[PDB]
């Protein structure tokens, strides 16, 4: 079959095919109304262009306060990504991290840290070894941790993780971090979503799920750099948003008798949330308790 | 207001001086700048370099493919044959490749030990674009140069100093010819170094290569001299030695560079490019 | 050598201390919301906490009323303090007014604080809040807290 | 006087090929005869240099000088110019390129001294230049690494010649 | 001053006088005044000598412009692209035919100061001096103070 | 970039619950050092 | 600057109206083309009478041909700036309309085609002696394709295509001073009809700021 | 005592440009929550503040047309009432401040 470093530039050639495409059906540049519904700034109205200009460019017209600050946007009661392109007049609400109720965004940062980790994963193991990533389980952020299913080769049966080999994945996700790579969101029909993870058995299982949900069954799509994933949901829109990441602790699921599920574990807090080092001790222990979805 | 008109005139020119280093003005071709004669210029071109140029031929190595192409656009826009002028093409092509054979004669007399590899290099070195216009700009080929685009470009410029040699060959022959290639493109290698002009790759893996050609056995690297090894500066003499006699040595910051270093001096001893080596004869065939 | 020394030094001397100060005061009794330059506020910050003190004493007091009669130099406040103030805070032990640092004066640049006393009839002052529960990081700690009494009981 | 800073806004480029990279818009904006004293007005352009059109405003709003009032002004005239007249999509895509402080016509006044001596005052004058340049700002410089330092002196003994011979 | 004005090393150009010698001259500009005072000398150049220059300089295109002028000039352009131009204002026939046999006579390079008065491609034959040169080598290298084989 | 300190985003509920956290640990530490000749002392 | 000083025998002299003496609104559904009639017929013809009187060698069939070119002209003159020229072919009305908005952008305007003849479809003139001069207008239909790409201060596209003609409906309004002996016919404005199809939308993106509320004030519904 | 010679303007360069001279850029900038204007973290917003203070200044004059003169501070509590309320339970016995207003979001009854 193809190689890893080749499975990688497939997916990324059919993954920017799409958006190419999607991008071909707009009519030169069509005019959409945005109002702004916010506490802040009441009543503003962005003149953006239909599927082009992106939450994040309405922030731009407002000041450089809504750019760093709004980590999740509000189109018309939904959760929407902040470079996810506008596709009708709306109303936009921006949210941060320091809201009365930022339940949404906890989420999407969770889901964000989640598919991070699971990159760190993927290319973390040699090439001699197989790594299949099974999905992103939707745990509560008062569990503790963010947690990614992840089945291994079956050589790596009886091998765990040690203490040096989980401070490596940490280094690897703080270079992922350090690298400041938007999170790049397409939502694309289930036929598509298919033939860029047919290698993957687990995928196939999971994008199938989400499409039976829809009506339409359309799936969405993040990439970060040349990484690319299904999401349950809208994410960050950077990476640079986390300031602490670690990967705590790595559990074996049960039953092992059809297959060995590692869950992989950690923790992490976005620069605004930022936690004192004593603190950060006090979540590092929870993180590494197994969580079980509920 | 102080009575006078030299003061004043005087300073105007120094304004105007001031003007123009803060706004260049764009080159132009010397033949749109005042006192130019294009047929006087030709003339004094083959006096210049004691050739005896045919005048049609000469005027012809000058007229390239754009120039035409551009005059023949320029006589359309204004709705104005006259224009069968001849390009300096067929020219090139024979200056070109007399060029080539005369300078592998040369080298190939000069170093017979080169091999073809080497040999061919600094041909392509010599007749190569960065060479060529810089002995073309210096000996007034530009300024004759007739082309679309000003400054000429590289390529351009190229064809129609090899188009000059072309002419020169029907004009006076390979004897003579030889000699004009001689006197302006064998002095471009006077301090250039072998591996300055032939750059190589792994020359040690080459030096290999040679030395099993010559029946010789493999080289053995080791430390004839060392300084420094503990310190940011150290300093390697790696000499390399065949049957344990010593063919060459070279320096360098670290053994690897050091080693390399070396390879590039047995090839320049095995090839005859030694810095030391006789120079070039110039003086007048006997 | 200022080692020690809790009271500011402000005014013409000691007397025009008490004076500025009891001016604040009285000011902060009649109208419950006062602003001023930031020292003077916390100058006088410890004086109307101890004024309450006395109103609590009751109007039948010697000593209360005649630190009242001084400190209050518009005699109608008098009243206000032994039938308004002291009632209101009756089950408070202290705590009775709030300091809160506003922008800059606009003429001088002084470093300005509002002071008034709590439970006035005025608009609320934009009080500073703490993050919300449901923030990301509070939640990890209450999930933190949660787990550390889940395994006391056990 | 000189009034060439209101006419660097008047220049026409010519349109730029499709193969062009997009040019970044440049606004020139300053106010002229400000009450105040350059050499204390040059350490607010100082401040800002450099920043975000937003983050300009943010020091500027909470600075306890004069200028900082008078600066925030200019900005604020000068980042509306910006998208109403020269074409910018985004208010806040613009920074602080160049900031700086220039002398203005000042008048002469007598001060009193004793013994019936008496000294010049100058009614201080100043202009304010602020140049908008559409875009992220630039980077910071990072400062110089021992690498940097190890690799520079190495490359000064590689370039150093036997002086006074062939 | 030396410190106050560029410098150079002394060069030729193309390696002139190697394989042949170029005359680095290529063109001189005249502007004389068929009425002016001042360029009395300039026209007597014309008159008699501009003609025998021209015969011993083949290589050479000499221009002579005859307009009303104040000031004659006499315009150099050498083949390395350098222009030089110098004032022939009141000067007599001799000192403009010695000022233009000077200009024949240069190489066209800047008239500044030059570091060293001689160039050499090949400063050494038997090898650059190093530490190395005169230090005899020592059975199996060994460093001062060093134990072979412990 | 902006500078912070322990207590800067922690709820109403939290801080309470910090301060004892770290207060009860450093007493359990204290405490634990109690016996130093019963955790392999040097020798005397 | 409204009026000038007071009892001056000097008057201000005006070369053109400010307006439109009867706006020429066309019939809905005009474009799909592509008793009261005669009434406005017989109007026009009698304005053509007087304007016959000042210009005998007139005639109603070589206007639109003499106005394509006027109008073509005119805003050739915008691509170069010729603005000495451009008042020879506007009127004073016209002028700021047309240069205002392009002084410091860089406009590139072409004729491609015609696709249907112009037609006069409105001659009318204003009240005899209004201050001693007498204006007449006349309105002509253009339904030509044309090419638009504007450029801003910086040299970068900012409104249509340089190489995509589109087809452009609009009534064209000229004026000449009748009195005046060298007056000539200009272009004196434009016509926009209620029903005309919207622009094609710019290519930037527009932020509409919301109402500024002082402290004091709320925000309402 | 003065100067032995004049400083030149490289000398008043370093004391002028000095970084104990220049401006500190300040790190405690945040926005409101309630109005979206910049704040200092320690320091109440100057929008938001002035919109206390509007509101404030109102009702402290209604409170002087009912006073009618110094010296006539109230010896009960005060409620503030806008348009449209009715004293509650609780209320009674207190003098009464009407605005002629709607309530402000803000600005909660108790
Ligand atoms: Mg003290
Ligand atoms: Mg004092
Ligand atoms: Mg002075
Ligand atoms: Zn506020």
């Amino acid at each position: 079959q193809l190689s890893p470093t080749e499975l990688t530039e497939m997916r990324n050639d059919l993954f920017n095919k799409e958006k190419a495409r999607q991008l071909s059906l707009t009519p030169r540049t069509e005019k959409i109304e945005v109002k702004h519904v916010g506490k802040t700034d009441p009543g503003t109205v962005f003149v953006m262009n239909k599927n082009i200009s992106t939450p994040y460019s309405c922030a731009m017209h407002l000041s450089e306060w809504y750019c760093r600050k709004s980590i999740l946007a509000l189109v018309d009661g939904q959760p929407w990504d902040m470079y996810k392109p506008l596709t009708k007049s709306c109303e936009i609400k921006f949210l941060t991290f320091k809201d009365c109720d930022p339940g949404e965004v906890n989420k999407a940062y969770w889901r964000s840290c989640a598919m991070m980790m699971g990159c760190v994963i993927e290319r973390a193991f040699k090439d001699e070894y197989m790594v299949n990533l099974v999905r992103a389980p939707e745990v509560p952020v008062i569990s503790g941790a963010f947690c990614y299913d992840v089945v291994l080769d079956s050589k790596l049966d009886e091998w765990m993780p040690t203490k040096e080999n989980l401070r490596s994945f940490t280094k690897d996700a703080h270079a992922l971090i350090y690298k400041d790579l938007p999170f790049e969101t397409l939502e694309v029909e289930a036929k598509v979503a298919l033939e860029i993870f047919q290698h993957s058995k687990y995928k196939v299982d999971f994008i199938e799920e989400k499409a039976s949900q829809n009506p339409e069954r359309i799936v969405k799509l993040h990439r970060i750099g040349d990484f690319i994933d299904v999401s349950e949901g809208p994410l960050i829109p950077r990476t640079s948003i986390c300031f602490q990441y670690e990967v705590s602790a790595v559990h074996n699921l049960q039953p092992t008798q059809p297959s060995l599920i590692r869950r992989f574990q950690g923790v992490s807090l976005p620069v605004h949330l930022r936690a004192h080092f004593t603190i950060w001790d006090k979540l590092l222990e929870r993180s590494r308790k197994m969580v079980t979805e509920d | 207001v102080k009575k006078g008109f030299r003061a004043a005139f005087r300073f105007q020119k120094e304004l105007e001086r001031q003007r123009l280093l803060r706004c260049p003005p764009p080159p132009v071709r010397r033949s749109e700048k005042p006192n130019w004669d294009y047929h006087a210029e030709i003339q004094a071109f083959g006096h210049r370099l004691q050739e005896n140029f045919s005048l049609d031929l000469l005027k012809t190595a000058f007229v390239n493919s754009c120039y035409i192409k551009s005059e023949e656009a320029k006589r359309q826009q204004l709705g104005i044959v006259l224009l069968n002028l001849k390009s300096n093409q067929e020219l090139s092509e024979q200056g070109t490749s007399f060029s080539q054979t005369c300078l592998t004669q040369f080298l190939e007399d000069e170093y017979p030990d080169m091999p073809t590899e080497g040999i061919k290099n600094l041909v392509d070195f010599l007749t190569g674009e960065e060479v060529v216009c810089h002995v073309a700009r210096n000996l007034a080929v530009e300024q004759l140069t007739l082309s679309e685009e000003f400054p000429v470009p590289p390529a351009v410029l190229q064809q129609t100093f090899f188009a000059v040699i072309g002419a020169l060959l029907q004009s006076s022959g390979p004897e003579r010819t030889a000699l004009f290639i001689r006197d302006f493109l064998i002095t471009q290698m006077t301090g250039k170094e072998l591996f300055e002009m032939w750059k190589i790759i792994n020359p040690m893996g080459l030096l290999v290569e040679e030395l099993k050609k010559r029946n010789v056995s493999a080289p053995e690297s080791r430390l004839t001299r060392q300084s420094g090894g503990t310190t940011a500066l150290p300093l390697y003499f790696v000499g390399l030695y065949c049957d344990k006699k010593l063919i060459a040595e070279g320096p360098g910051e670290t053994v690897l560079v050091a080693e390399e270093e070396a390879a590039r001096v047995a090839l320049r001893k095995l090839y005859g490019f030694t810095e030391n080596r006789r120079p070039w004869n110039y003086s007048k065939p006997k | 050598i200022s080692h020690g020394r809790v009271f500011r030094r402000m005014g013409l001397g000691p007397e025009s201390r008490i004076h500025l100060l009891r001016n604040l005061l009285t000011g902060l009794v009649r109208h419950e919301r006062i602003e001023a330059p930031w020292a003077r506020v916390d100058e006088m910050r410890g004086y109307a906490e101890k004024l309450i003190d006395y109103g609590k004493l009751g109007d039948t007091n010697e000593r209360a009323m005649r630190m009242a009669d001084f400190w209050l130099t518009e005699k109608d406040l008098i009243p206000k303090l032994f039938q308004v103030l002291a009632p209101r805070y009756k089950d408070q032990t202290g705590g009775y007014t709030r300091m809160l640092q506003i922008p800059n004066r606009s003429l001088d640049r002084a470093k300005m604080a509002v002071i008034e006393y709590k439970g006035n009839c005025l608009p609320p002052l934009p009080l500073p809040r703490r993050d919300s529960h449901l923030t990301l990081l509070n939640q990890l700690l209450q999930g933190l807290r949660q787990d550390l009494r889940q395994s006391q009981e056990a | 006087i000189s009034r060439k800073w209101e006419k660097k806004n008047k220049i026409v480029y010519p349109p730029q090929l499709p193969g062009e990279p997009r040019r970044p818009a440049e606004i020139y904006h300053c106010r002229r005869q400000i009450k105040y004293s350059k050499d204390k007005m040059w350490y607010l352009a100082k401040l800002i240099r450099g920043m975000s059109i937003d983050q300009a405003l943010a020091q500027l709003e909470f600075n306890d000088k004069k200028g900082a009032k008078i600066i925030k002004e200019v900005l604020l005239e000068a980042q509306d110019m910006a998208v109403r007249d020269h074409n910018v999509e985004f208010r806040s895509n613009l920074y602080i390129a160049e900031s700086t402080s220039g002398r203005g016509q000042c008048l002469k006044r007598i001060r009193y001294h004793g013994r019936g001596r008496f000294g010049i005052m100058e009614k201080v004058y100043c202009h304010y230049f602020v140049k908008l340049v559409e875009g992220p700002p630039p980077p910071p410089e990072p400062p110089k690494t021992a690498v940097a330092h190890a690799k520079e002196y190495i490359q000064q003994l590689r370039s150093r010649t036997i002086v006074h011979t062939l | 001053t030396a410190r106050g004005t560029p410098s150079r090393f002394l060069a030729s150009v193309l390696h002139n006088g190697l394989g042949r010698y170029v005359q680095q001259l290529q063109r001189l500009s005249f502007s004389v005044s068929r009425d002016g005072a001042s360029s009395r000398g300039a026209r007597e150049f014309v008159e008699r000598e501009v003609i025998d220059f021209a015969r011993r300089n083949p290589g050479v295109v000499i221009y002579v412009n005859s307009r009303p002028c104040c000031v004659p000039r006499v315009v150099a352009e050498y083949l390395n692209g350098a222009v030089r131009e110098e004032s022939i204002h009141c000067k007599s026939v001799e000192e403009i035919s010695t000022l233009v046999q000077k200009l024949a006579d240069q190489s066209g390079l800047d008239v500044i100061r030059i570091r060293k008065p001689f160039h050499t491609d090949n400063p050494s034959i038997q090898g650059q001096w190093h530490p190395f040169t005169n230090k005899p080598t020592t059975f199996r290298g060994l460093r001062p103070r060093e134990v072979q084989d412990p | 970039k902006s500078g912070t300190w322990w207590d800067e985003h922690l709820s109403e509920e939290n801080v309470p619950f910090i301060k004892q956290l770290v207060s009860d640990e450093d007493k359990a530490q204290l405490a634990s050092k109690l016996c130093p000749l019963k955790d392999e002392p040097w020798p005397i | 600057l409204v009026i000038p000083p007071e009892k001056s025998d000097r008057s201000i002299h005006l070369a053109c109206t400010a307006g439109i003496f009867d706006a020429y609104v066309p019939p809905e559904g005009d474009a799909r083309i592509s008793t009261e009639r005669m009434k406005k017929t017989m109007a026009s013809q009698v304005s053509i009478r007087r304007i016959k009187d000042y210009d005998a060698n007139f005639k109603i069939k070589d206007f639109p041909e003499k106005a394509k070119d006027i109008f073509i002209e005119a805003h050739l003159c915008l691509n170069n700036s010729d603005h000495d020229r451009l008042h020879t072919l506007v009127t004073e009305h016209c002028f700021p309309d047309m240069t205002w908005d392009i002084k410091y952008k860089t406009v590139r305007w072409s004729f491609v085609e015609s696709l249907e003849p112009s037609h006069v479809v409105q001659v009318r003139c204003s009240s005899m002696m209004n201050q001693g001069n007498v204006y007449g207008q006349i309105t002509v239909r253009m339904h030509t394709r044309q090419t638009l790409a504007i450029y801003d201060r910086f040299g970068r596209l900012m409104y249509g295509q340089e190489d995509v003609p589109k087809d452009v409906l609009e009534y064209v309004v000229f004026e000449k001073q009748l009195t005046n002996p060298y007056g000539s016919w200009r272009m004196h404005t434009k016509i926009v009809p209620p029903w005309a199809p919207p622009k094609q939308p710019i290519l930037k993106t527009v932020m509409i700021p919301g109402p500024q509320l002082k402290p004091e004030e709320e925000y309402e519904e | 005592a003065a100067p032995k010679n004049r400083r030149t303007i490289e000398v008043n360069r370093c004391r002028r440009r000095n970084p104990q001279k220049l401006i500190k850029v300040k790190n405690n900038i945040d926005v409101c929550p309630e109005c979206g204007h910049l704040k200092q973290k320690h320091v109440l917003c100057a929008y938001c503040y002035e919109k206390v203070c509007k509101e404030t200044a109102e009702i402290r004059r209604q409170i002087g047309k009912q006073e009618g003169g110094p010296f006539k501070a109230p010896t009960i509590e005060t409620v503030v009432l806008y348009t449209g309320e009715t004293p509650s339970e609780q209320d009674q016995g207190k003098r009464i401040i009407e605005r002629d207003r709607k309530r402000p979001s803000w600005f909660t009854q108790n």
